[PDB]
């Protein structure tokens, strides 16, 4: 059980959002990653890329 | 004499009257639960790995 548990860590890596406030280039991580996300999204819908 | 070594030696391995024991009944109870807690560990190793 403790080993599923490590392996979950691994994979959600939770340590990203411990510092909210945390601005670089005038932008949170989070923000950061919602960019990416909107990014990669877009990449992907023109790229007829079907994900 | 004899009748009474017939019945010793009878009583010893006919524990449970019916059915000859070759093995110490605690010990094939034993055998019996350590198989099966091996088998749910092996399910928890294999589940983990997929």
């Amino acid at each position: 059980k403790e080993v599923q548990a490590t392996v979950m860590d691994w994979w959600e890596q939770p340590v990203q959002l411990c510092l909210p406030s945390e601005e670089r280039g005038g932008l949170t991580l989070r923000q950061w990653r919602e960019r990416w996300t909107v990014a990669v999204t877009a990449l992907q819908r023109a790229t007829g890329s079907r994900s | 004499k004899l009748d009474s070594h017939l019945k010793e030696l009878r009583d010893f391995m006919y524990p449970e009257g019916n059915t000859l024991m070759l093995t110490t009944p605690e010990l094939s109870g034993e055998f019996h639960q350590l198989g099966s807690q091996l088998e749910k560990l092996n399910h928890i190793t294999v589940e983990i790995l997929g």
